[PDB]
């Protein structure tokens, strides 16, 4: 509800989609280079 | 037959304990003078006059000093760099005083070294093994007499020489980093990078030989008993080693050829020594580091600080310290 | 005197019988075994293994 | 009581680790003690 | 099978650079210490934190630019881009020191994912984690200095900044305010550096000077081939010859290896314990029984009192430039000089 | 009286470098 | 595939050929054209001092150190 | 192998040994709690470090009652 | 593909390149 | 193809040319104490 | 003082002599390939 | 004027970790001797 | 006042004698484990 | 060297005389340190 | 500082006292 407390909630949404961006991407690519069995 | 024959089987036996050899007729009656008046000049000794100016500076245990203050003096600025012997002292007491021992232990020393380098190289030749350890000991040998020999006589005087001691070690360093800004000096870069480097591929090279060890224990004895002396099998695995390290950077870093990993382990240090004992020389002769003070202006032309006017302002104060009376002229041009 | 110009140290004339006497009395010993030897026998080695 | 142990082990030290050991504590010894004594 | 398990066939994949699970915070985290250190120390300045010059676009060269820590009214602020001091903005950002601990902390948590990268790939290959525990070392080193110094102090101003020269007054800076060199936990760093360096030198040149004939050939670089067992080198040669020479000698190449990994690593803990007694001011600074007698005896002078005047040399020369916050302004006849110098 | 520990811990150091020269467990092949 | 026969290869050169130059030039104008300076706020070689500041410019403030560093590059 | 009567007490919590449950699991049950409990732990640094300042929070030396 | 892992570090390194050289011509 | 030779010379003199450049800057420009 | 030093040049030449005609007592020759 | 509990500081920082180290070898020995069945064993 | 030399006098008149008489014990039971061959010999 | 020496023993000190010996080196340190502290 | 070496040696005195009835080397019979 501060300067500093909007700005902090915001970087952890911004810290999640970091996470996220990196963790969906690696999802979908690990899907098309599986190992044959 | 002879009595010669008969001695020079002796001397260069290597069915001795420990090989004297031909270096060693000079190696061992120099280095036990060295030695035992080391210890002697170490424990009791009397005040020396190092600065010329009849101040004298205590550095031996019975005059109140411990293992870190403690030191074989450096001989006095009034001789420089004339040879000092007994003889030429008229009494021991005369000798003690003008910073006496500190030369007939450096002398001593440098033929001693000298000569233990030779003798590693003699009993290499003796046992049938290819020659050159005594090439990787020439990089420490470098450094002694850079600091005990070169540098005395560039300066002029032994009084600049080293201190056999701790905290006369400090004294020396400190003091030749105002009058010459060693770290600026890239042979001092280089040899960092060589002992860091050194100390690096050390603990990168013992790691991987220790990590990679076949099974030949039990989990309750001691992983060192594997290892059987003289035997002929290999105590580890170097293509699993060779596949860790081939994985932690990447392919093409890494040396299968255990001949050219266990070279390069002796290059890097020793190179870095080697260049590193020509930085002290070639600063002996006072061509000092670099020298970046006051090099960045702006357009009116201020003085813009940078990081080595603010090592400028700490050599001031070690260059406005040292030996605070010996000095009458502004210029330490000594 | 420390610095003089003089031949080895050598300040007094009693030095010079030291020294000669000290190069002498191992070169008497050296010349018991490879002293008195043919000094007209070659070789086409790089190193030598003639005798004792 | 009750019954011995079985995981009852030996200790060893060679004559090796010995000199590793004892020049470790008087190494120590010298380098500590003029801040000690102060 | 499942998502965890395609993931993790994923990861561990022979590839070119080896990326596992631990690669996810190591490349990260690693790109842009490195990357920061290398914008900071090319375009952004140290005219406000410290007043001086450490760019590239101020006429440094290699040697005098550097990352500088920020100034200290900052404190021990953590500095976010985000934070309260920068408030999102990058110029305002980068103007305070902010890119100093943008290097100091993706840079400890590079070290993190790199001594957890040495405990997967050994996992997988199957061997001893010994490389992970002589890396601890480093890490030691890292944190107790560029981290746990400055806590203990005033604030980050006092850490060393991440460039070439800038590391070089913070040698200086120790020796006259902390006197450094005097600390038996240095004394036991540099028995272990100048150590590890001779047992690389040693050992690099009697594997070398023992080996044996392979080959017809004079190079004898060429005449091993790596997956052979027979020994390349005569260990009970090497033992005999140094058992001789220097009259004790290794007779195990076991113990000899691991003796190459104690000896590096044990220099960087043991100096890293001093410099945590740094950061409470818990130096060894005096003597007392040489600083009691030399006030009451005006005659008595060792080298150690000699140092404590080339260290008050230190403390009054650079400190009036070393903390323009503090503002010294030092007359010209407090300066403690020596005759005619 | 201070002096009197330094130098013992000094020769007390050198008798152990004197024993582990010669005093040597001498290792044997087989 | 192997890297010394990438760069050995004319379909690497031709690809490279225009992408290094169209990049390196493009480092070159981002400084001559004064733009690194307004990014980094680096001061120019003009503007170190000021007419009115003549001393070293410190930020004294923990949080207002925006503020504070809003007045010293103004002028 | 010796009963006493404080040992037959406690006999059943040490009867069981290596059962696990079967798959997964609680594990995505506890990443949340990690999760959370890592958000925890860089808030209260941050106010501890005056990185976050909440409005009627004064990190200073307070007048504890006397 | 590995054109991702040279490039992030090439071309930073050419671009950087691009401003040194400029560097040295700029003078007060 | 091209000779791997021809490759090493022409980036060896590329450097030669970054870094006598670098060098040169160090008595020009900024940084040179004129 | 004069009479120490008649005492090293004996000590020196002593041992500098069996350096010099050490090496000059087929010395190449010792080695353990042949003789 | 030094620390007089520096004596003991140092005289048993030396003494008993260093008479320590010696129990640990006159035992090994003793094993040694031990197994060994003769003339020492007892 | 008291004499600072009989800090060193007693502390190393107990651990001195008193260590020594443990490593007369501890190589006494290692040689009695020697001999016995089971678990502990080695 | 020469041979092993023949007149090899061995040292024996059972837990009885440990106990003996320990109580003999502190009580005479119980009675003398009075003395030596002055 | 002077009694406490004293009073070390009197409890360091009940301490091999202690373990010599507990833990004594029991008497056998063959
Ligand atoms: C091992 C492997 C580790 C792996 C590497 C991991 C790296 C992760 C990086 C760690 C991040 C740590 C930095 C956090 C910032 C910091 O510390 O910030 C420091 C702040 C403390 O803030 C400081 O607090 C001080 C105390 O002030 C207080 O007191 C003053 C006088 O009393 C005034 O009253 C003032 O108003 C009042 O606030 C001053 O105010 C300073 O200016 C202010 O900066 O604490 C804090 O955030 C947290 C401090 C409490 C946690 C303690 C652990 C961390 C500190 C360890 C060091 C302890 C010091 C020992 C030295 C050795
Ligand atoms: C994985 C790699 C990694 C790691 C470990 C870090 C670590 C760090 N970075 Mg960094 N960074 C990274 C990658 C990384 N970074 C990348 C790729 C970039 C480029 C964009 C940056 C850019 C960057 C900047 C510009 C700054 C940092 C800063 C920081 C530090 C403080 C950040 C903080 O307080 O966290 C807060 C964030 C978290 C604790 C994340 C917690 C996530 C929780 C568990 C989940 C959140 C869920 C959320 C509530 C709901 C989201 C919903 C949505 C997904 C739909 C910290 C050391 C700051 C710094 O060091 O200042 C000096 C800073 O200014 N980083
Ligand atoms: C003979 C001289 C000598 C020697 C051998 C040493 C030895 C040492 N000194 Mg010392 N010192 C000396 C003289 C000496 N000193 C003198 C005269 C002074 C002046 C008073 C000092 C002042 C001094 C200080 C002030 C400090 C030391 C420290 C140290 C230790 C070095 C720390 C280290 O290994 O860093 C090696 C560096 C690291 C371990 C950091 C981690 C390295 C990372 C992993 C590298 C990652 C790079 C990565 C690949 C990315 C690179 C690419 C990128 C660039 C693009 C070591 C014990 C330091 C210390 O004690 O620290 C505990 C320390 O702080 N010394
Ligand atoms: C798509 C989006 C979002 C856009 C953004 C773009 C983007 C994705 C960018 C991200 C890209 C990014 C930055 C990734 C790159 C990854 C990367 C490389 C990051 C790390 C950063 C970095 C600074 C790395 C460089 C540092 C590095 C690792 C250097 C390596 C050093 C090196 C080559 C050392 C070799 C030393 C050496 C010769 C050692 C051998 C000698 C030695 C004794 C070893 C011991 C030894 C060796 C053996 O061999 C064997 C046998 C045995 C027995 C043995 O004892
Ligand atoms: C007597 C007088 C008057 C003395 C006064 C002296 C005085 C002024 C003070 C000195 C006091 C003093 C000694 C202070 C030291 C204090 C100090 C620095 C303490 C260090 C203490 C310590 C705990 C340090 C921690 C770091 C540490 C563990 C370092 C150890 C360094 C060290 C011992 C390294 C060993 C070096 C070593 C000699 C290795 C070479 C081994 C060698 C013979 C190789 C043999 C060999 C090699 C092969 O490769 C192969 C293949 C074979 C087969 C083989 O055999
Ligand atoms: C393909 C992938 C390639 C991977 C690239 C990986 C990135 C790592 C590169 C690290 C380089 C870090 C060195 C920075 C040097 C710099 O740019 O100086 C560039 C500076 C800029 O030059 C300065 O320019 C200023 C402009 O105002 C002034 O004119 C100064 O006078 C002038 O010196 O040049 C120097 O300082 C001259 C000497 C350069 C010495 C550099 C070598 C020093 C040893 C470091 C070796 C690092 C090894 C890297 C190995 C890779
Ligand atoms: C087995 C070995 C047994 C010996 C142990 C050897 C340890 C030696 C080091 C400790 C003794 C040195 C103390 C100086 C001697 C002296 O006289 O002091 C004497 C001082 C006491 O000081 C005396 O006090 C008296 C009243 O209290 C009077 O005031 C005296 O004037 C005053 O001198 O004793 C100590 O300071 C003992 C402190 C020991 C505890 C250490 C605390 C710090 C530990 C930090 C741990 C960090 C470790 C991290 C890992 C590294
Ligand atoms: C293994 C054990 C190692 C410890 C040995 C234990 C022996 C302890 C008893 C001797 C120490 C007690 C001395 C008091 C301590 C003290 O501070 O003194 C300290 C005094 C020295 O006195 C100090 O001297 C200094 C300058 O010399 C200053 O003057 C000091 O002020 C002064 O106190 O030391 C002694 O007196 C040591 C004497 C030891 C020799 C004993 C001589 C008598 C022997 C007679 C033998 C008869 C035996 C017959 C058989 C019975
Ligand atoms: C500036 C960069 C530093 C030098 C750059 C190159 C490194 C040296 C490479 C050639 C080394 C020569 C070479 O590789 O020899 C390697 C040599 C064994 O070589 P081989 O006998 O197989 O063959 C070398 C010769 O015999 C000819 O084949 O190893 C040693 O004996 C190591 C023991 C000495 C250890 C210290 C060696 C330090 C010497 C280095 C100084 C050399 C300067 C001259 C260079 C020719
Ligand atoms: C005139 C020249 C004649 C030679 C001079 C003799 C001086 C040689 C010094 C002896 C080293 C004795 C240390 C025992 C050490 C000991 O006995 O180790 C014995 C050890 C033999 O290990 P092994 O392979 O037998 O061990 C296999 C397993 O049993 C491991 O336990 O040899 C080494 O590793 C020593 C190599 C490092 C040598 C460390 C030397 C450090 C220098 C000395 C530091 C003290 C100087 C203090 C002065 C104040
Ligand atoms: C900061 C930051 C960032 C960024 C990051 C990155 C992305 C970076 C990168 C960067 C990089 C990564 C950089 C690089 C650089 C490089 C350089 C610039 C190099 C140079 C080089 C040189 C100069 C060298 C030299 C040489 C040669 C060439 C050869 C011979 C040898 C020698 C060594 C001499 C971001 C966005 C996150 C935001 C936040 C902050
Ligand atoms: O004598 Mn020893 O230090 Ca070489 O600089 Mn000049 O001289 Mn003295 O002053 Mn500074
Ligand atoms: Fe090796």
């Amino acid at each position: 509800m501060t300067a500093s407390l909007s700005n902090f909630i915001a970087s952890l949404i911004a810290g999640g989609v970091v996470v996220g961006v990196i963790a969906i991407a690696l999802i979908v690519i690990s899907k098309s280079d599986r190992i044959l069995r | 037959v002879s009595l010669w024959e008969r001695f020079c089987a002796w001397i260069t036996s290597t069915e001795n304990r420990l090989y004297i050899g031909w270096f060693g007729c000079l190696m061992f009656p120099t280095l036990l003078t060295a030695t035992s008046c080391f210890i002697i000049a170490f424990i009791a000794a009397p005040p020396v006059d190092i600065d010329g100016i009849r101040e004298p500076v205590a550095g031996s245990l019975l005059y109140g000093n411990n293992i870190i203050s403690g030191a074989v003096v450096p001989s006095s600025n009034a001789i420089g760099m004339h040879f000092y012997p007994i003889w030429e002292a008229a009494s021991i007491d005369e000798w003690l005083y003008n910073g006496g021992p500190y030369q007939l232990i450096v002398l001593h020393f440098l033929l001693g070294v000298s000569a233990y380098m030779g003798r590693e190289w003699e009993l290499s030749y003796r046992l049938g093994m290819r020659p050159w350890i005594f090439v990787a000991f020439s990089a420490p040998v470098a450094a002694a007499s850079a600091v005990f020999l070169v540098y005395p006589i560039g300066q002029g005087s032994f009084s600049d020489g080293m201190p056999l001691g701790i905290s006369g070690t400090f004294n020396f360093m400190l003091v030749f980093q105002a009058e010459h800004n060693i770290l600026m000096h890239p042979f001092h870069m280089a040899g960092v990078a060589g002992v860091f480097g050194g100390s690096l591929f050390s603990a990168m090279h013992g790691s991987l030989v220790t990590s990679s060890l076949i099974r030949e224990t039990t989990e309750n004895e001691s992983t060192n008993y594997g290892y059987k002396f003289g035997q002929e099998e290999e105590t580890y695995n170097i293509v699993a080693a060779h596949g860790y390290f081939g994985r932690l950077i990447f392919q093409y870093a890494s040396f299968n050829n255990s001949r050219a990993l266990h070279f390069f382990l002796a290059l890097w240090p020793v190179v870095g020594i080697w260049i590193t004992s020509m930085g002290i020389s070639t600063m002996a002769f006072n061509l000092n580091g670099f020298n970046f003070n006051q090099s960045v202006v702006d357009s009116q032309g201020r003085v813009i600080n940078t990081w080595a006017d603010i090592l400028n302002r700490a050599n001031l104060g070690i260059e406005v310290m040292h030996e605070r009376n010996a000095h009458n002229f502004p210029l330490d041009l000594a | 005197t420390e610095g003089t110009n003089e031949w080895f140290g050598v300040d007094d004339l009693r030095l010079l019988a030291v020294l000669f006497l000290g190069h002498w009395a191992i070169l008497s010993l050296w010349l018991g075994s490879y002293g008195d030897s043919n000094e007209d026998e070659d070789f086409f080695g790089e190193i030598d293994y003639s005798a004792r | 009581m009750t019954g011995p142990n079985p995981n009852k082990q030996a200790v060893e030290l060679n004559r090796t680790s010995l000199y590793w050991g004892l020049l470790l504590i008087f190494v120590l010894a010298v380098l500590f003690s003029s801040y000690f004594f102060n | 099978r499942g998502l965890f398990d395609l993931v993790d066939d994923w990861l561990k994949k022979d590839r070119f650079v080896f990326v596992g699970w631990s690669g996810l915070l190591l490349f990260p985290t690693a790109y842009l210490a490195a990357g920061g250190w290398m914008t900071g120390t090319t375009f952004v300045t140290s005219w406000y934190t410290h007043g001086l010059a450490s760019s590239y676009l101020e006429g440094c060269n290699f040697l005098t630019a550097a990352v500088s820590t920020p100034a200290n009214s900052v404190g021990h602020s953590l500095l976010l881009l985000w934070g309260p001091e920068a408030q999102g903005d990058f110029t305002r950002w980068c103007q305070i020191g902010g890119l100093w601990t943008f290097v100091a902390l993706h840079g400890a948590f590079g070290l993190i994912g790199f001594c957890l990268r040495q405990f997967e790939i050994a996992r997988l290959v199957g061997i001893r984690p010994y490389n992970a525990i002589a890396f601890s070392g480093p890490i030691a080193v890292f944190v107790s200095v560029f981290l746990l110094y400055p806590l203990g102090q005033a604030s980050w101003f006092f850490a060393p900044s991440f460039g070439v020269a800038a590391i070089f007054r913070f040698l200086l800076f120790l020796q006259g305010f902390h006197n450094w060199t005097l600390n038996p936990f240095h004394m036991m760093g540099v028995a272990g550096i100048l150590g590890g360096a001779l047992l690389c030198a040693i050992h690099g040149a009697t594997v070398e000077n023992t080996l044996f004939e392979d080959g017809d050939a004079a190079n004898t670089f060429r005449a091993f081939t790596p997956t052979q067992s027979e020994e390349t080198y005569s260990m009970v040669t090497a033992n005999r010859f140094w058992s001789q020479i220097f009259g004790v000698a290794f007779s195990n190449k076991r113990w000899l290896h691991f003796f190459m990994l104690f000896v590096p690593v044990t220099g960087l803990w043991t100096s890293s314990i001093g410099i945590v007694g740094l950061a409470l001011n818990l130096r060894a600074y005096d003597f007392v029984s040489q600083e009691l007698r030399a006030a009451e005896d005006p005659e008595f002078e060792t080298f150690y009192t000699k140092n404590h005047l080339l260290d008050e040399g230190i403390r009054a020369w650079m400190a009036a430039q070393d903390q323009p916050h503090e503002n010294f302004v030092f007359p010209e006849e407090v300066l403690p000089r020596g005759n005619a110098l | 009286m201070e002096a009197l520990v330094y130098t013992f811990l000094l020769i007390g150091t050198l008798m152990v470098i004197f024993f582990a020269v010669f005093f040597r467990e001498t290792p044997r092949i087989l | 595939r192997p890297f010394s026969d990438i760069i050995t290869s004319v379909r690497y050169w031709i690809i490279h050929s225009i992408t290094i130059p169209s990049l390196f030039v493009s480092g070159w104008l981002f400084i001559s054209t004064g733009l690194a300076y307004d990014v980094f706020g680096t001061p120019r070689p003009n503007e170190y001092f000021t007419q009115d500041r003549q001393q070293v410019p410190l930020v004294n403030d923990r949080f207002s150190a925006k503020q504070e560093l809003e007045d010293l590059t103004k002028g | 192998a010796l009963r006493t009567r404080l040992g037959e007490i406690l006999r059943p919590l040490n009867a069981e040994y290596g059962k696990v449950a079967p798959g997964w699991g609680t594990t995505p049950i506890m990443g949340i709690v990690m999760l959370a409990f890592l958000i925890f732990l860089v808030i209260i640094l941050q106010i501890y470090n005056s990185s976050l300042i909440i409005e009627n929070v004064d990190v200073d030396w307070a007048n504890g009652i006397v | 593909f590995r054109w991702l892992a040279i490039h992030g570090l090439a071309i930073p390194t050419v671009f950087f390149l691009g401003g040194i050289t400029a560097m040295q011509f700029i003078q007060r | 193809r091209i000779p791997l030779w021809l490759v090493g010379l022409v980036g060896g003199l590329a450097v030669i040319t970054m870094l006598s450049l670098f060098f040169y800057g160090s008595y020009s420009g900024l940084g040179s104490s004129l | 003082m004069l009479t120490l030093k008649i005492l090293v040049y004996t000590t020196v030449i002593f041992f500098v002599s069996l350096f010099i005609f050490g090496f000059l007592s087929s010395d190449p020759s010792r080695n353990p390939n042949r003789k | 004027e030094v620390q007089f509990g520096a004596y003991l500081a140092v005289l048993l920082g030396t003494f008993l970790p260093a008479l320590f180290l010696v129990n640990l070898f006159i035992q090994t020995e003793a094993r040694k001797a031990g197994k060994a069945g003769g003339q020492d064993s007892d």
